[PDB]
């Protein structure tokens, strides 16, 4: 069809050096041979770089390269929902094809400055620590940052199971569709994250985007900006969308590596310089949208694995500065059995309480307070008898709410479950219980008053407040309850 | 291992000031109402602690100057050699 | 006489000119991108000169969807920012465009970002106290005219409302306006800064310039001159006094080092620019008082690693006048405005320039503070019951000395629907010495809570 | 339509063919060194394409002795190394020659070293406890059958002891195919390793691949593929369980470094290819299970001075399913299996698949394990008798939970003397339930070194006039 055409003049490691094709655009798809995709990265007089997607083995000195007029796209629609993409949006599921609603280049920009609203609903992980401490609203960014084998996927993947009840609902205000973006992960990993979703039933509102270790370092690279265009479909039509990136250092260091192939300057780290634009390019576009755009949203929860727990490296530096919050876990915390690992000393969300309903807000009030009193005073825990009485009960607090805040695995709670744990932790109904025995209390607790008095749950959820009878009548249902508990240690509860 | 060294005694002091600070306020206590009570064995345990946890304060503050000295400098040195191989290659 | 792109490497573009028609380094071109879905029009600066008629220009928007060809127009100049009154409301990109208007004053005078500093002669040879009236800053802290302050302080400290409550005062004590410039601002923080300016009705007193973090380095490293140069049009011109608001300069150093990393120059120590004190010179040095008139700045300054001898702090610190740390234990007290008054300083609490009386007054503050912080962990653990009666008194005194550090602020009026003060320096020196003496120890401490001067506090205590 | 050597820079040579001859990437071509003392056929990879007909590849064996213009003949394939049921037994190099029958294996199936990993959708998560033995790896890294196991550690902490502990434990009673890849590690340790699967008869079962430290790069960065290709035809052709042993995969990436930059890349960050991540994970991501295909793949991962942190281990721990992380502090300290306990994990430690007690016990020694480390600066400077009475108590347990963790290996015995021992998984979690509980608290902390189960504890405790 009078195609421009241009010849690979070189090629290595993945990336070709193609003559010709003078009217290239930058960031263009080209076709190689054998149907090989490249993506044009560096224009200059004598050639075009382009990184190779992937089967770079198959490109030769010679072979002719043909150029598709397109930057960078993928389709986009519901049927990516419970399907597991490339960053192509190819299906690597072996589920057949995907009916694709329309197509959305990869870098359209974010929403503007005046094409947004302030952040005002919450996010529901199910997870205490974060919605007590850092609540997450949508269209808020908040990295999950730390060590590996901190928890990090576990915190993703448990806020995503916690959207199937909202999912359920079938209301599109409430309901919250999910991306999830596995950039270098090792594929039998993202096969385990894919079942956890599918026990959960997560997957009716669930896509994968993956670009596993053996992936091309072109496909790491753009994996989150295809997770990101599929979202965006969603969060342009009036949806509600979260999406999880695990994670970007690895996304980062696929860009390094592409970067110093076409011999860029590198440089703190060996980085280009504009590895922050890659990430803050990419993370400004989880917004909450205006309403005269249609109100959608969508909230970002990159993660970041540190080493040595040091985030003033270049890319957790990077990464910190751009998001609106964050959540630190720490592999200290998590083998003291703090589980999850957040350290809510340094975890911080800006939003804050505007991401909060008035119900958690408000049992929720003290509980920075009394954990930054109760690590002050940890060192006098063995002399508490010489301690005044206001020490040693801000001491037993400040250790009740620690076991409050831990949590089970694959086990996220409803926003009025997470209110009257809280409630139970900070209006002193712990005080009686042994510290070793909260967690089960409180489970027991829960189950109790959804077995027999799901009014007090009802009424949180309809209202988003805890009424003042409401109030009282889960006072009352606490201390039968508290009749009925038996200490592990045989001590009574009551009073 | 200088800057993971350096990190390691940070946090070393930094436990050890903390039960200084600890100790010196329940002797603070005693005093109204073991051999770390400074000269008093060649009231003086609690100075003996306030020097001490002012010591590990001291020590806190010198080691962290030293590792962000290292941390300066690793950064610098993985700069100079990753430019010298781009160089080299230029 | 136009030039054509030769070569693009993400934000580096090449541009050949015909051999006498090659721009001046820093000259604005113009490049289209005509692909649909991403068709717009390239703003480049020259930033070198590679001989053989080729330039090397950053491009301030993605350069995806250019092609090596294309025509490149010389604008003649600099970028160039709108001035005059007309940008007060507004909200501008670092390249002059109105966000929130596009269109909006492409017919005002247009004024280079580059500009020099007043010659040397020009300069006032003495500092000045910028009489601020806030209790806590007049005393403990005093702002320099012309000076710059550092800001420090996480979220919920109250920092927005600080910075609301300087535009105020210097729009309605001195007449003055103001130019936030957010460098590496967030999207989602701006938005919310607009319509909470809004809000307060301090927009119309105030020009926001934003440099948004997904943009390419370029623009986040001359967003704080273009918000400079309206500053400077405002000081010059008009004959103002103008508050600039710099958040975060840390994040125009890290935008200068991106810049010198992409253009191949060789980092310096711990990575950054090679002319990372010089660049920050040109922007501070411009940031004075001269002929009468002052831009004063307060800037947020990020301290990497918080590793105060790291180059850019160290840099930044080398043009700092004052320190503002808000601290969240102060702002959990309702003390407002939430500022630390012992982590805080001041380069001009000395005698010679704030006079005897003014200084002994801070320090006798100052001591009593910091003897209170030392007693704060015995009565946390311990009990007040076991200090000393002396040491007592002193709690009490020190107790009613920090809460009358705090203010009703004229940007508090819109939570609380008290309007705010503004208290004399000399009324708040004497107000502060007999505080110190003794003199109001009998009175209770909630009188001390919110209010001006003495006569506040007298009306404060009899209504209790 | 041959070519020749125009450059020859250590183990990378620039080789010239004629316009429309140039061999694809990762071709097999080959060169005669005709000097009698080094006389050889070189065996070089393509790795780029230069342009104007020119390709760089990397040389198998040393150069020296290669002159500039000789010819170059392509093969026309990648390099390609027998496969079939008549590899077991026998040793290869990482072409494919065998070293203890040299000609052996020349008419079998051959199958080129270079192939994609398998498919999304053919892969199954492993959840399924592998039993050791060693109580340490029992319970608090349980390995996984069919996934993938590491140990990391610095240079002789143990790694290579460990690998042959797995071979002794796991391998012996194996029903299926076993293939060792030396993979640039001490020819010493090869011959003994040899020597030890010929004496326990699991040699037939076993294929060997060496690629020696002191081999060209080349060959250090294709004995790994070519011991996975082996393995890989016993997964998907013949459909028998495989048990892949790896020592040492990082030298895989070390030697990707040490020709980086001769290949014209510019270094990344520490020193490393810049293409290191990408590398690595073509290769780990062959060495997997598919469904109903099981590997059990155990590999070696060299940790570069002790430093966790560094680019190649950091890159590596995404690819396993437990780890074991070997740490100088515990070694020197005496305590082998010098694992760390607090920095060792695996994907199978939780209620679900090991069951509420494991992971209980699990979680409590973890968690006393880390009071105690926390603890020990403390102890250090002021004295234990400055810690609170239930520190005390938490420090005795703790010293005694860390000794017990250690082991008499069967590996081992040639260093201590002592012969090895073997712990069911039932009695180490009750061993440990009662040490966490202070059971044990009255017997010396000397009891609990180097022992097997609770009969040797009371055994050694007798010994040592406790009981
Ligand atoms: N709340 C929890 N309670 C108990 N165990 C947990 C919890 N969250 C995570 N874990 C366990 O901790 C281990 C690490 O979890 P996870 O894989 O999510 O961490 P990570 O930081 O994402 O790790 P990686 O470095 O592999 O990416 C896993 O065994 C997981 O089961
Ligand atoms: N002086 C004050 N009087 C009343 N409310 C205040 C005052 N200062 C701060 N606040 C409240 O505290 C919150 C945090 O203040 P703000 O300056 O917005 O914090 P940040 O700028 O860090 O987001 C605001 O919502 C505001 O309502
Ligand atoms: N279980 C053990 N018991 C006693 N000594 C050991 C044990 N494991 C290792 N060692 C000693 O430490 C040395 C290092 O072992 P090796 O596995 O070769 O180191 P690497 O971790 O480098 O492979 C051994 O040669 C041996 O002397
Ligand atoms: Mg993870
Ligand atoms: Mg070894």
């Amino acid at each position: 069809e009078r195609e421009e055409i241009g010849t690979v003049i070189d090629a290595g490691d993945g990336i070709a050096h193609v003559e010709g094709l003078p009217s290239v655009m930058t960031q263009e798809l080209l076709e190689f041979p054998g149907g090989v995709l490249g993506v044009a990265l560096n224009l200059d007089e004598h050639s075009v770089g382009a990184v190779i997607l992937g089967e770079f083995e198959k490109i030769e000195e010679g072979q002719q390269v043909k150029r598709t007029g397109e930057v960078l796209s993928v389709p986009v629609g519901d049927a990516f929902l419970g399907r597991v993409v490339n960053p192509l949006g190819q299906p690597i599921d072996g589920q057949g094809d995907i009916a694709a609603e329309t197509r959305r280049a990869l870098e359209l920009q974010a929403p503007s400055v005046v094409q947004r609203q302030s952040v005002s609903e919450p996010l529901q992980t199910g997870i205490k620590a974060i919605d007590a401490m850092t609540p997450i609203g949508r269209g808020q960014r908040q990295l999950i940052i730390g060590d590996r084998k901190t928890g990090k996927t576990a915190v993703c993947v448990d806020t995503i199971l916690n959207q199937r009840e909202a999912w359920l609902t079938g209301d599109p205000k409430q309901q919250v569709r999910c991306v999830y973006v596995a950039i270098g992960q090792k594929g039998t990993t993202i096969a385990s994250v894919k079942r956890a979703l599918e026990e959960g039933g997560a997957m009716e509102y669930t896509t994968i985007v993956a670009a596993p270790a053996s992936d091309a370092a072109g496909f790491k690279w753009l994996a989150p900006y295809t997770g990101s265009a599929i979202g965006q479909h969603w969060m342009y039509n009036g949806k509600h969308v979260l999406i999880v990136f695990d994670d970007l250092s690895k996304q980062a260091d696929a860009y390094r590596a592409i970067s110093l192939l076409l011999r860029r300057p590198p440089g703190r780290e060996a980085f280009p310089g504009d590895v922050f634009y890659l990430h803050s390019r990419l993370l400004e576009r989880c917004a909450k949208l205006s309403d005269e755009l249609g109100g959608g949203s969508m909230t970002g929860l990159p993660i970041i694995e540190t080493k040595a727990n040091d985030i003033s490296a270049f890319i957790p530096t990077n990464v910190i500065s751009i998001t609106d919050g964050q959540c630190f876990l720490e592999s200290d915390l998590f083998n003291q059995g703090v589980r999850p690992a957040i350290n809510v000393g340094v975890s911080v969300s800006r939003v804050g309480g505007a991401a909060q309903i008035k119900a958690m807000k408000e049992v929720a009030g003290s509980l920075r307070l009394d954990l930054s009193q109760y690590r002050e005073l940890e060192a006098f825990a063995a002399f508490a008898s010489d301690l005044d009485a206001a020490s040693k009960a801000q001491l037993d607090r400040g250790a009740r709410l620690v076991e409050l805040l831990k949590q089970p695995q694959y086990s996220p709670l409803a926003v009025e479950e997470q209110v009257v744990a809280i409630f139970l932790g900070t209006q002193g109904h712990l005080d009686s219980v042994p510290v070793e025995d909260v967690q089960r209390f409180e489970s027991e607790l829960l189950e109790h008053v959804k077995a027999s008095h799901s009014d007090i749950f009802d009424g949180i959820r309809e209202t988003k407040k805890l009424s003042e009878e409401a109030e009282e009548k889960l006072v009352s249902v606490i201390n039968e309850f508290k009749k009925g508990f038996q200490a592990s240690d045989g001590s009574s509860v009551v009073v | 291992a200088t800057l993971r060294e350096l990190r390691g005694r940070i946090r070393s002091a930094g436990s050890i000031k903390k039960i200084t600070k600890a100790q010196e306020l329940i002797a603070t206590s005693r005093i109204a109402k073991r051999g770390l009570c400074g000269a008093y064995n060649a009231a003086s345990r609690r100075r003996a602690m306030k020097s001490a946890t002012d010591n590990a304060d001291d020590l806190i503050k010198a080691l962290t100057l030293a590792a962000n000295r290292e941390r300066q400098a690793q950064i610098t040195q993985e700069i100079s050699e990753i430019v010298g191989g781009a160089n080299a290659l230029a | 006489t136009a030039g054509r792109v030769v070569r693009i490497t993400g934000p580096v573009v090449d541009v050949e000119f015909p051999r006498g028609s090659v721009p001046e380094l820093f000259n604005a071109l113009h490049a289209e991108i005509t692909f649909g879905a991403l068709a717009k029009t390239l703003t480049l600066e020259v930033a070198q000169h590679l001989g053989d008629s080729l330039v090397r220009c950053i491009s301030m928007q993605p350069t995806d969807g250019l092609v090596r060809g294309v025509e490149v127009t010389d604008t003649g100049a600099s970028i160039s920012v709108p001035v005059g009154d007309g940008v007060k409301g507004h909200v501008f990109n670092a390249l002059g465009d109105c966000l929130d208007d596009p269109g909006y004053g492409k017919d005002f005078e247009h004024w280079s970002i580059h500009r020099k500093p007043p010659a040397f002669s020009d300069l006032e040879p003495r500092t000045e106290m910028l009489e601020t009236g806030l209790k806590v800053v007049d005393l403990l802290t005093p702002y320099v005219r012309g000076g710059k302050i550092a800001l420090f302080g996480g979220a919920g400290v109250g920092k927005t409302v600080l910075i609301q409550e300087m535009i105020n005062r210097i729009a309605r004590n001195f007449g003055g306006t103001s130019v936030f410039a957010g460098v590496g601002e967030r999207t989602r923080e701006g938005n919310d800064l607009w319509v909470e300016l809004a809000d307060a009705n301090v927009l119309k007193d105030t020009a926001l310039v934003f440099g948004q973090m997904d943009e390419p380095p370029g623009t986040r490293m001359r967003v704080a001159l273009s918000a400079l140069t309206m500053a400077e049009f405002f000081r010059d011109e008009q004959g103002q006094d103008v508050l600039l608001f710099i958040d975060n300069i840390f994040r125009f150093t890290q935008a200068g080092s991106e810049v010198s990393t992409l253009l191949g120059r060789m980092p310096s120590a711990v990575g950054y620019q090679p002319t990372l004190a010089d660049e920050m010179g040109e922007l501070q040095e411009r940031i004075t008082s001269t002929r009468g008139r002052s831009i004063t700045s307060m800037q947020a300054v990020y301290v990497p690693a918080d590793d105060y001898t790291d180059p850019a702090p160290a840099t930044t610190f080398a043009h700092l006048d004052a320190t503002t740390e808000l601290s969240r234990a102060v702002f959990s007290k309702g003390i407002f405005p939430a500022v630390d008054p012992l982590a805080s300083s001041s380069t001009i609490l000395d005698p010679a320039i704030v006079g005897d009386e003014h200084y002994r007054v801070a320090q006798e503050v100052i001591r009593i503070l910091q003897r209170y912080k030392d007693l704060q962990d015995i009565i946390a653990i311990l009990g007040i019951d076991e200090l000393s009666e002396e040491d007592k008194q002193l709690v009490n005194r020190a107790r009613r000395i920090e809460r009358f550090l705090s203010q009703n602020m004229m940007a508090a009026e819109q939570f609380t629907g008290q309007p705010g003060s503004t208290v004399p320096l000399k009324e708040t020196i004497e107000a502060f010495d007999k505080l110190t003496k003794g003199e109001f120890d009998h009175l209770p401490e909630q009188a001390f809570f919110l209010i001006g001067g003495l006569d506040d506090l007298a009306k404060k205590a009899e209504s209790l």
